[PDB]
Formats: structure tokens, sequence, C-alpha cells
RNA sequence: GGAUAGUGGCCUACCAUGGUUUCAACGGGUAACGGGGAAUAAGGGUUCGAUUCCGGAGAGGGAGCCUGAGAAACGGCUACCACAUCCAAGGAAGGCAGCAGGCGCGCAAAUUACCCAAUCCUAAUUCAGGGAGGUAGUGACAAUAAAUAACGAUACAGGGUCUUGUAAUUGGAAUGAGUACAAUGUAAAUACCUUAACGAGGAACAAUUGGAGGGCAAGUCUGGUGCCAGCAGCCGCGGUAAUUCCAGCUCCAAUAGCGUAUAUUAAAGUUGUUGCAGUUAAAAAGCUCGUAGUUGAACUUUGGGCCCGGUU
RNA sequence: GGUGAAAUUCUUGGAUUUAUUGAAGACUAACUACUGCGAAAGCAUUUGCCAAGGACGUUUUCAUUAAUCAAGAACGAAAGUUAGGGGAUCGAAGAUGAUCAGAUACCGUCGUAGUCUUAACCAUAAACUAUGCCGACUAGGGAUCGGGUGGUGUUUUUUUAAUGACCCACUCGGCACCUUACGAGAAAUCAAAGUCUUUGGGUUCUGGGGGGAGUAUGGUCGCAAGGCUGAAACUUAAAGAAUUGACGGAAGGGCGCCCUUUGUACC
């Protein structure tokens, strides 16, 4: 019983049926349609480089208020318009528009640090520089 | 209570129920 | 809702019978900054 | 069970467990077989001669006391019809059911049923031209086969 | 239609120990099932079967003795080659010094181990333990 | 028959009407050179292979060709095509997907260095030539080994006369990271191996990176800030969809490395051949026949005796 | 007539109602069951004709002729489409009325298509046992349908023989049921949903979190209505089985307060 075939010589019918049930999974699919390279934002890449659109401030709530913003970018090699949550306080003030930032994935949405409805990029560099040292004091921005 | 009946695509009475109240695709070289 | 979150969900914890550490001013809090 | 049915009936015939000599019988081997081909002489099938001699003469049944099958004694003496029985008999309930179906236009069912039967005459003869007793393709069709089966 | 009466023969008899009944009997039997049981009976794992001789297949009656957990066959009857016949134990063996899967080879009908002593291999028949 | 180095519809004349296909032909896609291989360790599998070896193709796109044993060659030619250079305006020269390097594209990648000394190749040939190749510079791709401290005495705390812990207490020892006579090393140098001499008293010669409701290891820590139609009254308390608003102390893990993004693999039995499920959780065609496909009852030399020699 | 109430409606040419008779088309109550038949949808008056089936009985015949099935074919409830016929009832659409706080009592009357049949189309349903088909084994019991076997068993012959019917025992094949857990399952529950982590009898089909979405596009079938096949970008951490209760304006008692029974989401 148990539904397949079981003969000895009945290996064409399970390669095929097996090739359209892979056809039914998702990562095979996201593979094999090359949505990576097509649909999308980057090219099938990790990181990522764009010139800064402009800002918009995504916040919490009101008055009583938790300062959490991002910021609106442009690629560069694709074109597409995305938005990416710059990090930790203070760091507005340090990018501006058309800063040319450096861009990777966010990661993890559980209870907390960072639920934003729809953004997935986060600015890992500014200025060609970085934002962890540009935080902690090490390195300067420098000028346009 | 009722069990809701069950379906995976909205049945056709139903999407009459809510309903009531071009070219071709690309493949490219 | 960081303080409603935990305080709600380690008292089921209790009820399923697990040790969880008693509550403080250090709980709810962005433990680590971010970048 | 059955081959276009959902039933699972088991009526059938036992065979005894000996494969010689009925104590009574003690009659002879040739007027048996003098009685088959005078019977066939009629123009009977082997298996109203059978039911024949069972039920008129104490024969057993023939593949013990002749040694021989029927339908291999009348293929002995050049008796044997051009089409085997069942694929005869077949025929003739299909050309039946289709006079019919002529008659009776609406009659739906019938028409289901003369597919069971003509699924089931197309298994035979792709049996039959298997084994070499037909020619190798005997082409049964609708027309003929009424000329085909009287 | 009955594909395998192997795999009745044996499902019969495993559904015969673990109810507790003392004798099984068996329709159709054959060449195959005769030797399976013979190789059972001679690593002891049943009782004492004989062999009822109607003209049409025959049947057979199986003394059970307790003692067995489980037999079953493998279908299809898989080509075993010998460098691998250690993986099938490790298949479906609860462990590696009892219980035994039973080969058909070119020799004979024979469990796993004489197949290993006689270095001869075929296709795989069935397990018993 | 022509042609080829040679068989051959490779080409021509004549004459037949054939060849492939559900065992999926033909067409399309491939962000596809193929393989030896790589990652993932219960087995089976899933994913990758532009890349140190082997085979193929190409020198900006096509085509043609000379020489020659070997080329449809491009560090050879001719022609067109796309770029594009020099000017005396008439004419001439071009091909880095060789080595360096530059521009551009980008998340993404080194020196316009030295040498034929090694490995080997070419030639008229031990001798010449070789950005083939070797050496060095850049280099946290990846991989191996292990410094940042060790031993006492004192005074206490102990386990309690034998054994540990603390201290703005004290003592001499040991040595490489570096600086370098020299010599090895090398085509010549740099570096390693060796070593005369110098080189440790902590802000010395100072180790980081992530975290601290649970996963999953470690806070019954500290301080400051914005607000309150709530108490008090200018001291303050508490609450603060502040999703903690900002900083410090202490602790945990890994450690010359650590985190992050993406892709993939395992734990996954969410691809299930091993090994899924289908009454109600996704999922049994409305029903029957039927072609290819898959699968298909039992039965034919068994049993017995003989010897011999092989392994424990 | 009609409704909780009214109105439209018919009527002193007599409405409604009683009796006699006729005409039409449709459907076969009660018998009607935890019963039968059919591949399913489905099938209920009598008789006749035509062909077909299943089970049982068989000391008949062939000797593997079979099981499941992409292509392909037949049928397929109701609804719907084109001509013809018929048009009693019911009746989408439509026409008219009261619209009276509440209709908890959102309706009344008339009424086309349809409902019925012929000759053609369409091929879908909660088409459901929400359980593919074939084969094997596993547990007690009582009923019931069809066939068959046995009874110096019963009853009706007008003399007690056949047959019919009933009773007892058995057997084959069914539709169903009560209990159980040897076993299974998440649970409700299951003689199969059992013989499954101790996982392999044969074989078709289908599913891979929810939305987007049965949408868009392509192809094909269809006169139409529509059917068959059928994605993606994007977005989200969510979306079956039981028990348990706050809540009660559930009610019933007592002597405003207590005690018992009580059912626990869509827009």
């Amino acid at each position: 019983g148990k539904g397949k075939p079981r003969g000895l010589n009945s290996a064409r019918k399970l390669r095929v049926h097996r090739r359209n049930n892979r056809w039914a999974e998702n990562n095979y699919k996201k593979r094999l349609l090359g949505t990576a390279f097509k649909s999308s934002p980057f090219g099938g890449s990790s990181h990522a480089k764009g010139i800064v659109l402009e800002k918009l401030g995504i916040e919490s709530k009101q008055p009583n208020s938790a300062i959490r913003k991002c910021v609106r970018v442009q690629l560069i090699k694709n074109g597409k318009k995305v938005t990416a949550f710059v990090p930790n306080d203070g760091c507005l003030n340090f990018v501006d528009e058309n800063d040319e930032v450096l861009l990777a994935g966010f990661g993890r949405k559980g209870k907390a640090k960072g639920d934003i409805p729809g953004v997935r990029f986060k600015v890992v560099k500014v200025s060609g520089v970085s934002l962890l040292a540009l935080w902690k004091e090490k390195k300067e921005k420098p000028r346009s | 209570g009722h069990k809701s009946y069950k379906s995976k695509h909205a049945s056709k009475g139903a999407l009459k129920r809510l309903y009531k109240g071009g070219k071709p695709d690309k493949q490219v070289s | 809702s960081a303080k409603s979150f935990i305080l709600r969900k380690k008292e089921l914890m209790k009820r399923r019978g697990r040790k969880v550490a008693k509550d403080s001013k250090f709980t709810g809090r962005k433990r680590r900054h971010r970048f | 069970g059955r081959m276009h049915s959902a039933g699972k009936g088991i009526s059938s015939s036992a065979i005894p467990y000996s494969r010689n000599a009925p104590a009574w019988f003690k009659l002879s081997s040739e007027s048996v077989i003098e009685q088959i081909v005078k019977y066939a002489r009629k123009g009977l099938t082997p298996s109203q001669i059978g039911v024949l001699l069972r039920d008129a003469h104490g024969v057993t049944q023939a593949r013990v006391i002749t040694g021989n099958k029927i339908m291999r004694i009348l293929k002995s003496n050049g008796l044997a019809p051009e089409i085997p029985e069942d694929l005869y008999y077949l025929i003739k309930k299909a050309v039946s059911v289709r006079k019919h179906l002529e008659r009776n236009r609406k009659d739906k069912d019938a028409k289901f049923r003369l597919i069971l039967i003509e699924s089931r005459i197309h298994r035979l003869a792709r049996y039959y031209r298997t084994v070499a007793v037909l020619p190798p393709n005997w082409k049964y069709e609708s027309a003929t086969a009424s000329a085909l089966v009287n | 239609t009955r594909s395998s009466v192997l795999a009745d023969a044996l499902n019969a008899i495993n559904n015969a120990e673990k109810t507790g009944k003392r004798q099984v009997l068996i329709r159709p039997s054959s060449k195959v099932i005769i030797k399976f049981l013979q190789v059972m009976q001679k690593h002891g794992y049943i009782g004492e079967f004989e062999y009822i001789d109607d003209h049409r297949s025959g049947k057979i009656v199986v003394q059970l003795n307790g003692r067995l957990n489980k037999c079953g066959v493998i279908s299809p009857r898989f080509n075993v080659k010998i460098g691998d016949i250690e993986k099938w134990t490790a298949n479906l063996l609860p462990a590696r010094q009892f219980g035994y899967v039973i080969l058909t080879t070119s020799a004979g009908i024979m469990d796993h181990e004489e197949a290993r002593r006689k270095h001869v291999s075929g296709k795989i028949l069935g397990f018993v333990y």
C-alpha cells in the first residue's frame, strides 16, 4: 500500500512524481524561478550600496515616544527605492541626504529590538566608513 | 455555535456575496 | 510593550513548572544598546 | 470479485480429490467418446455436452474418464467451431443488446452494459490472438459481427 | 489479486502470534514459503509445520511455540550486493547479534549470516526475529 | 560521380519515401563550459564545481586565406562591422579574456618590483631566450603551533600542626615582542633557524568582540532625564504602549580573534526510496470503462549412501 | 381570503360552502424499516413487451485469459441555453399594499422564464462514508434481506402425500447495528481509521503555513452562461479535538439577600 509505486521497475514514475512535488516546495521554486535576479530589490546580493533619497520619521507613537526612525534610500546598481532602519539614536544627525550608504539585511523580529512594519534593511556604512566606529567616536565622517 | 464551512479557496456562493457587496505575459530571451 | 509581554510570559512558565529569575529594574529594557 | 461489478461471490464447483476411476461407473472409455462426438454431431458446444454426460450417463467429468479434455476431443475429430465458445456467446449477447439499442435509443444503462460487454470481448480477443487461435488481427467491429455470429 | 503469497503467509503468522493462537493455517503454499519456514524452524523461531496436499496449491499448518517477535517480507526483492548487506541489517534489525534477514541467492534460500559464510549474495526476501 | 588525408548526403546528378516520438521527439529556459572533485558525517541524500589537473572553445563580432608536418593562427594577413589613434588633410597604424597597471562597473579582489638560481620549454643548441615560472612587496580568503605573566617571604582569612584565598606589603629570578655586531639563509637581498650587546615593575610591553526575562550562561545592580487634571508641597513618592530615554558598575561566553548580512547544508521524517500525510488539521478525481506504464496463482532433481581432503 | 394588526383582493350577475358530472397536467401518501436495487447521479401504482445484472447451486467449459490505470470514451442531481409540444400546481424576474415603535409575528395577491416531454447542448454540487480500487488475517452477540442444505418440527390440502407459509440448526453473499480494546489515534472516535519508529502485498490520484488567488496570462472545450489547466511580485507569525469556568436580565425555591438547575462567534 502506502500510495506510491513500490515495484522494482518503476523508477521513472518516482522521479517524475518527485519532480512535480519538489516544484511544490518553496526554496526550490525560488531558486529555479530565479527571482533573486529579477524581482528581488538587491540583485541577489548580501550587501548593497545606495544614495539616500530622504528621511521620514516613522515613530512608534505620540508624546510618550520611543524614537526609532528610518530613512528612504535609492539603490545604485538597480535603481529600486527601499527603506532602511538606521541604528541607535543620534545617527540621523550623522547621516543626511545623498551620503552613499552601504546596506545589509536586518534579521529577526520578535517582541522587541525593532518591529518596524516592512523594513528589512539596516544601514551598515555611511559615507564609506562605518556606523559603529562613527558612533563609538573612533573615526569621523568626512565632509561630502 | 455552528462549525464554519472549511475550504482552501473561497466558495463560489461566498464569492458572489463578497463581489456583489489584457496584455500577454513576457518570456525574455 | 516589553514589560507587559515579559511579565505575562514569565507567569506561564510558573504554571508549566520551570525556574524564572525574579523581576527588578533590569529586565524590560535595552540591555545592549544598538549601533 | 467480478470483473465489471461490485460483487464478490464464490458460487462455483469443487472438483473432487480423486484423479481416477469412479467405482460404480465401470462402463467404458470409447463409448463415452463416441457419445461425445455424436452429441457434437447434433451441433452442441462442449459445455452442454459436459452437462448432458453428467446428467444422463453417469460421466462424472470427462477429464478423468477419457483422460482427455472435451475441446481437445472435438479438435481431434475436427468438430471444433471457427471461434471459441465464450467469445461466440459474448458476441451473441453483444449483438442482441445492440439490436435493443437501435430499437430503444434512450436506454443509457444498456449503453453502459454494451460498453462493458465490448470491453470484455476486446480483452478476450486480445487473449486469443496472443495464443494464436484467431487470425492475428480478427478485427471485431459492429456490423459484420452479426454475420460473424450466425 | 494475491501478488505475494509469502507476504500474506507471514502476515497471517504475525497476526496469529500477536493474538496468541497455537496453530496457523496458511494458503496458498509455495516452494519459497516452504523454504522460508525451514529457515525459521532450523533457527527454531516456529514449531512444526505439516503440508496438507490437495491438488490445487496445498495448505500449511504450523505449530507455533511463542518465542517469535516479528517476521515480515521485504518487497520488491531488491538486488543486494554483498558489500552493502550490512546496511540492510543495520536498517531493520534490533541488534547486531540476533535477528536474521533472509536472502535468496543462487545457492538457495538462506539467512544472512551463512550468506556471509558462503560469501554469496542475491536478492532480499524477508526478515525474522 | 566530385572532393577530402581518408569512410561517410560532406557535396552534385538520378531514383526511391523514408527517419525520430509518452521509454517525452521537436521547441524553449539555463544568472549551463564538462569531468576528476567540494561542503554537509547515523546511512541514504541535498547543494556547489568561473578556479592550481584532464578534455573543449575563444582572442572586440563574422567570414576568407598565405606559409607550414601541424592554424581557419589573431603578440600572421585580407575584407566588411563596432569602437578608436597620428598628423603637414595628402596618407598611416590598431586588438591586454598574457604579465604589471589604468578607467569603468560594482558588496566584491594585489607591485607599471627582482631574476632565469630552481621546474621545464624552444633553437643551429651545455652557453642564448622565456611576465612559462621562481623570489619579494600588498594580503585577518582559508589553515597549523601558542606570549600578555611565574615563584617565594610577611600580615590576616580560612580548610586547620599540613593546605588554599586576600593585601595601594616585600624579594630576587626567567625570557621574548622589539633594537641589532656577526654568520647562516638568497641569483642578489627581506624574512625564518642561531646569537655578542641592550631590552618588565604595571596609566609597564595596558586584548578585544559580543551578550546578561526564556531559548541560552550570566544582575532580588547604580545614576540621570521628558510627562502626570494621582498623592505631597518645592523635599519628594509612584506610574510613566518612554516598544525603556540615556550612561556607569558587576557578571557570562569565545578569544588573536569576534560579530553581522546573504546563500547553502544538518538538526527536518516540511520532499519522505530508506522515511510523510489525505474522516474532522492542506490534501481520494462525481462515477465507470480503457491504451501505454507498473504489478501478477501453484507446479518440473528431491532425498539417500560413498570416500577423500580444507578451516577452527 | 389574509396577518400579531390592517390593506390590495372576490361577492346580493350569490363570494366562501354542500352535492352531481366533466376536462387538463403533474405526483404516486399511509405500507415506508436503521430494508432492497443500481458504477454513480438515482430508483416507489397495475399489466404487457424488450434486453441486462447480482447472489446461490453445479463431480459443466477455457487454463492465467488478471489488478490498478496518463491518452481516450460513456453516463452524470438541480440550475442554465436553441427550436417544437404542453401549460394544473408551485414559482426567480416583474406589478401592486400596508409599511402599524417590534415583526421577537419583515409579509399579501397576481405572475413571465422555469417546473413536464421531444431532438440537441453544458459536465458542476456539503456529487459526502467529507474514508480510491484489488487481495490477506485478526472478536463476541443478536436481528434482517437473497440463495442453498437437513429436521419419523408446526400449520393449510379435504385426508393429510408435493408445494406455499412459519419454527430449529448450518452455510454463502449483502445492507445495518450493540459491546469491547487484543491493537490504533491529537481527541472525538475506529472490526477498520488494526496488522506502522518492531516503519516494505499490488497500484492510481492529491497536499507542503495563511493571504494575494482559483486572481492575471496562455491554451483548450462551450452559441451563451461558463468549464478544464493555472502562477508570481508583495505581505504576514500565525491560521483541528475535547474539558473547564467568570457571565447571566436561564428559571425555580427561600426570608433587598442567599441556595439549586442552566447555555457559554458572524456581520
